[PDB]
């Protein structure tokens, strides 16, 4: 239940 | 230790200028947006439980050549955030662990374009019989360890 992506 | 052992203080270098202290009595210490986390840090970028620090009994087989501390306790930083955290110079992906040596600066979130940078300074004020509080025991040169179902379970009770 999470959609993170620091790119 | 009367109640506090490790001090995690979001330093001015980080978007956060607060100071949190991991009570030696609380294990493991959870950090994140959700108040459920022993530590309270709300950053839309990180998960409600970006990461948590867990303390474990430091030990080793024999003392051949190397000189250990018999069997004391050490602090392990556990990361469960999908945005991956950064400990000093080691990568911390969702499901990793790292040794915490007194004066450990951990990065919870860093954004080049958003300029969103977080970082807490770990400062061990009290030493609850720690092998050496946390100076960076030899043998293993600051390496990121992996967590197991045991760790994931810790957050399950969070």
């Amino acid at each position: 239940e999470d959609i993170y992506y620091l790119d | 230790g009367n109640g506090r052992f490790l001090t995690l203080k979001p330093l001015p270098d980080s978007i956060i200028q607060e100071s949190l202290e991991i009570q030696q009595g609380v294990n493991p210490f959870f950090i994140g947006r959700s108040e459920d986390c022993n530590c309270k840090i709300e950053d839309n970028r990180l998960s409600r439980v970006h990461c948590f620090i867990f303390k474990k009994r430091h030990a080793v087989g024999k003392s051949m050549y190397e000189s250990p501390a018999q069997g004391l306790d050490d602090i392990w930083y556990c990361h469960t955030g999908t945005n991956v955290s950064y400990l000093n110079n080691n990568r911390m992906i969702q499901g990793t662990k790292f040794l915490l040596q007194d004066g450990d600066e951990i990065k919870i979130i860093w954004d080049k374009n958003n300029k969103f940078v977080i970082g807490f300074k770990v400062e061990i004020n009290d030493t609850t019989g720690l092998f050496n509080e946390g100076l960076g025991m030899l043998q293993e040169q600051r390496v990121v360890l992996k967590q197991t179902a045991e760790e994931k379970d810790l957050v399950k009770k969070l």
